[PDB]
C-alpha cells in the first residue's frame, strides 16, 4: 500500500478553503484512513479517522470525506495556527506529507555573495556563501560559476522557516573548495533564478579584490 | 451410500464470521474429497500432516470442518504457527495441525456497494486464543485503567470490528470463504473414512 | 493525564545499542497495540515497530533482526531496544497508542536517535563579512561542529531585527555547518559593532566573533 498525497504545497491565506488529497494505491475495506497535523518541532496530532469521523477536540472547519483509493482532508476556513504539514496514514503506511503554507505576493530575494574569510583560509577550505534574503514564493535556483564554470557536487544550502512577520523565505547555499583550488580562480559568482526576477540576478566578487 | 456431507459446509449461501466460526462435526459416513482437487474453484488448497492427494486412501475417528469469511491478505494466517489478528483474536490452528485449509475469492456473495458491515473480525482482545477457540464476547474492551461499565468511550471499545468489503476492493482485500478440514484421530474405531 | 513520556535517545556510533522508553499514564500498555513512528531530520513518517494486546510483535522491513519492541506491565511502559544502529537510524523516535480504526490517538513527545562515528567537536567561527559595494547584510559561519545544536545571537541579544540564523547542514565529513545572518543599514557600519556569540553546549563551546567590513 502506497499513500499519495498532493499537492506537496499548498499556499494559502486566512479565511481560505484548503482541499489536501491522499490516494491509495488500493482500494482497502472502506473509508479506511486517518489525517494527523504536525507543526514544527512537535509530534503529530490525530485529526481524522475512518477517513470522515473527527477525533475528539478537533475543530468543526475539519473535515474528511472520500472512499476506495481517494480521500480528502478540508479545512473549510483557515485560521492562522492551521499552517503546517498534514499527514495520511492507512495501517502501518503514511503518506509523504502535505505542507500548508501562508501565501503572499511574490517578492525576489536581496542577493550577497560572501569570500572565504583569511582566518578560514589558513586553515586549508575555503568556503564561499550565497545568501537569498526574504523571497516568495520558496522554490528558487542557485548557480555558483567559478571562472564562469558551472558547479555541481560541491555546495549545500539550507531554507529557512517561513517568516512569522514577513511570510518570505530566506536561503543560504555554501560553496566549498579546497584553498589550493580557490586560489585557481578569479571569478567567483552565485547566480540566482526566481520568479520575482525577470531575469537570473548574478552576485559575485574577484579573489583578490 | 452415506456421503459426508462436505456440501453443506462448503457450498453453503452463507458463512459466518471469523470471530463466530462455524463448525460441523462429520462423523460415521464415507468421505469423498474428489471435490478438492477440482481446480480453478479455490485459490489456496494446503495440507498440514497428511498427503493432500492420498485423503481418499484415509480414515479417521472424526473430521471438523470449521468455515468462516475473512480478507484475502489473511488467508495466510490461517496456518500453523502464524501471528496477526485474525490468528492471535478469532482463529486459531494448534502448532501440531493436521489437516487442510482450503479457501475461494467470495467477492460476488460477501461484498457490497458501500461497504458490507455484516462480516465481522474481533480487533482488541487481552490475549491470544488458543487452537479451536471461539470468543464470542461483545464485551466493552477497557483499553485503560477505568472500568467501562457497559458504555463506549475513551479507552473503552467495541471488540468487533467490520469488514468493509466493497466489491471494488483490491484482490488482496477481497472477501475469501475459507473451509477448514481438521482430522482426528483418536485411539478409537474410525468413523471416516475415504 | 493521558501521556507517553519517552527517553532514551542519544548519540550513539554506527553498530553501537540504544533502548528507548515510553512511560504510560491514563492508558494500560498491555492492553493497547503501541506502536514506534520514526521521522528522519526533514523527512516524513515512517512506522517502525507494533506489539499487540496479546503480545505478537511486528516490524518494519529496514528493522527486522535489528530492533526489538517490548513492554513492562508493572512499570506501564514501552521499550525499544535498538541493535546495530546504521547512520539511516538517526531520527526522531516517537510512541503511539494505535486504536488501528479510530486511528493513533496518544502520541509521546519524541526522543532523539543519532548515530555517527563523529567524535564531539567545537565550531569554527568565521566571519561573512559586510561588502563593501542602503541596506548590507553580514553574518557568521559556524563551521565543523559535532552534534547538533549550536546557538547563535547578534549583540548578546541586542539585535535581532533581521537576523536569520539557518538550519545547519550535515557535511560529507560527519560535522556540521551553519550560517546566521543578519541585514542593518550600511550607513551603520561605521558607527556599530557586530558581533556573533555562538554557544556550543555539547563541547562547552562559547564564541564571541567580531563581523567588520574588510581591507
Ligand atoms: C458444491 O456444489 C457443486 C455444484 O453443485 C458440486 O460440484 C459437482 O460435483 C459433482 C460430483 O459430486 C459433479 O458430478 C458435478 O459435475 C460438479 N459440478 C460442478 C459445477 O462442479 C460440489 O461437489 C459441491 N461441493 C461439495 C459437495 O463439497
Ligand atoms: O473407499 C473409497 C471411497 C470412494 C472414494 C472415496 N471413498
Amino acid at each position: 500500500i502506497v499513500l499519495t498525497q498532493s499537492p506537496g504545497t499548498l499556499s494559502l491565506s486566512p479565511g481560505e478553503r484548503a482541499t489536501l488529497s491522499c490516494r491509495a494505491s488500493q482500494s482497502v475495506s472502506s473509508s479506511y484512513l486517518a489525517w494527523y497535523q504536525q507543526k514544527p518541532g512537535q509530534a503529530p496530532r490525530l485529526l481524522i479517522y475512518g477517513a470522515s469521523s473527527r477525533a475528539t477536540g478537533i475543530p468543526g472547519r475539519f473535515s474528511g470525506s472520500g472512499s476506495g483509493t481517494d480521500f480528502t482532508l478540508t479545512i473549510s476556513r483557515l485560521e492562522p495556527e492551521d499552517f503546517a504539514i498534514y499527514y495520511c496514514q492507512q495501517g502501518v503506511t503514511f503518506g509523504g506529507g502535505t505542507k500548508v503554507e501562508i501565501k503572499r505576493t511574490v517578492a525576489a530575494p536581496s542577493v550577497f555573495i560572501f569570500p572565504p574569510s583569511d582566518e578560514q583560509l589558513k586553515s586549508g577550505t575555503a568556503s564561499v556563501v550565497c545568501l537569498l534574503n526574504n523571497f516568495y514564493p520558496r522554490e528558487a535556483k542557485v548557480q555558483w560559476k567559478v571562472d564562469n564554470a558551472l558547479q555541481s557536487g560541491n555546495s549545500q544550502e539550507s531554507v529557512t522557516e517561513q517568516d512569522s512577520k514577513d511570510s518570505t523565505y530566506s536561503l543560504s547555499s555554501t560553496l566549498t573548495l579546497s584553498k589550493a583550488d580557490y586560489e585557481k580562480h578569479k571569478v567567483y559568482a552565485c547566480e540566482v533564478t526566481h520568479q520575482g526576477l525577470s531575469s537570473p540576478v548574478t552576485k559575485s566578487f574577484n579573489r583578490g579584490e | 451410500t452415506n456421503l459426508c456431507p462436505f456440501g453443506e459446509v462448503f457450498n453453503a449461501t452463507r458463512f459466518a464470521s471469523v470471530y463466530a466460526w462455524n463448525r460441523k462435526r462429520i462423523s460415521n459416513c464415507v468421505a469423498d474429497y474428489s471435490f478438492l482437487y477440482n481446480s480453478a474453484s479455490f485459490s489456496t488448497f494446503k495440507c498440514y500432516g497428511v498427503s493432500p492427494t492420498k485423503l481418499n486412501d484415509l480414515c479417521f475417528t472424526n473430521v471438523y470442518a470449521d468455515s468462516f469469511v475473512i480478507r484475502g491478505d489473511e488467508v495466510r494466517q490461517i496456518a500453523p504457527g502464524q501471528t496477526g489478528k485474525i490468528a492471535d483474536y478469532n482463529y486459531k490452528l494448534p502448532d501440531d495441525f493436521t489437516g487442510c485449509v482450503i479457501a475461494w475469492n467470495s467477492n460476488n456473495l460477501d461484498s457490497k456497494v458501500g461497504g458490507n458491515y455484516n462480516y465481522l473480525y474481533r480487533l482488541f482482545r487481552k490475549s491470544n486464543l488458543k487452537p479451536f477457540e471461539r470468543d464470542i464476547s461483545t464485551e466493552i474492551y477497557q483499553a485503560g485503567s477505568t472500568p467501562c461499565n457497559g458504555v463506549e468511550g475513551f479507552n473503552c471499545y467495541f471488540p468487533l470490528q467490520s469488514y468493509g468489503f466493497q466489491p471494488t476492493n483490491g484482490v488482496g482485500y477481497q472477501p475469501y470463504r475459507v473451509v477448514v478440514l481438521s482430522f482426528e484421530l483418536l485411539h478409537a474405531p474410525a468413523t471416516v473414512c475415504g | 493525564e493521558v501521556q507517553l513520556v519517552e527517553s532514551g535517545g542519544g548519540l550513539i556510533q554506527p553498530g553501537g545499542s540504544l533502548r528507548l522508553s515510553c512511560a504510560a499514564s491514563g492508558i494500560t500498555v498491555t492492553s493497547n497495540y503501541m506502536s514506534w513512528v520514526r521521522q528522519a531530520p526533514g523527512k516524513g513518517l515512517e512506522w517502525v515497530s507494533v506489539i499487540y494486546p496479546g503480545g505478537s510483535t511486528f516490524y518494519a522491513d529496514s528493522v527486522k533482526g535489528r530492533f526489538t519492541i517490548s513492554r513492562d506491565n508493572s512499570k506501564n511502559t514501552l521499550y525499544l531496544q535498538m541493535n546495530s544502529l546504521r547512520a539511516e537510524d538517526t531520527a526522531v523516535y516517537y510512541c503511539a497508542r494505535d486504536l488501528v480504526v479510530y486511528g493513533m490517538d496518544v502520541w509521546g513527545q519524541g526522543t532523539t536517535v543519532t548515530v555517527s562515528s563523529a567524535s564531539t567537536k567545537g565550531p569554527s567561527v568565521f566571519p561573512l563579512a559586510p561588502s563593501s559595494k542602503g541596506t548590507a547584510a553580514l553574518g557568521c559561519l559556524v563551521k565543523d561542529y559535532f552534534p547538533e545544536p549550536v546557538t547563535v545571537s547578534w549583540n548578546s541579544g541586542a539585535l535581532t531585527s533581521g537576523v536569520h540564523t539557518f538550519p545547519a547542514v550535515l557535511q560529507s565529513s560527519g560535522l556540521y555547518s551553519l550560517s546566521s545572518v543578519v541585514t542593518v543599514p550600511s550607513s551603520s557600519l561605521g558607527t556599530q559593532t557586530y558581533i556573533c556569540n555562538v554557544n556550543h553546549k555539547p563541547s562547552n563551546t562559547k564564541v564571541d566573533k567580531r563581523v567588520e567590513p574588510k581591507s
